[PDB]
């Protein structure tokens, strides 16, 4: 859950692999795109509630 | 006959510099760990919520 620890973006899972004198991690991330604008509001009034 | 005497100055200065280099290495090996923590704290307490 801590951000920017394993991979850039939201983190899903990972795989380790060996190396001559170390380890190599493959991280799977998740990156959104194709945004819009829309229009918001904090709450909705109805019958004074 | 004085080259022997100069050999004492050379080996004194060399040791004086040897101590400085080692002191620098030992001291600079700490700033690395002190800044790695700052980098860790900045990427999670600023870019997100802890
Ligand atoms: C949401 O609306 C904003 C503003 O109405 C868009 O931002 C502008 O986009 C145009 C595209 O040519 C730029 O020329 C402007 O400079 C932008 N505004 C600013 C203040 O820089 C934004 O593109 C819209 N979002 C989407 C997904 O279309």
């Amino acid at each position: 859950k801590r951000v920017d620890f394993c991979g850039k973006g939201y983190h899903l899972m990972s795989f380790p692999q060996s190396a001559p004198h170390g380890v190599v991690f493959l991280h799977v991330t998740y990156v959104p795109a194709q945004e819009k604008n829309f229009t918001t509001a904090p709450a909705i009034c109805h019958d004074g509630k | 006959e004085a080259e022997v005497q100069i050999d004492r100055l050379i080996t004194g200065r060399l040791q004086s510099l040897q101590t400085y280099v080692t002191q620098q290495l030992i001291r600079a090996a700490e700033i690395r760990a002190s800044a790695n923590l700052a980098a860790t704290k900045m990427s999670e307490c600023v870019l997100g919520q802890s």
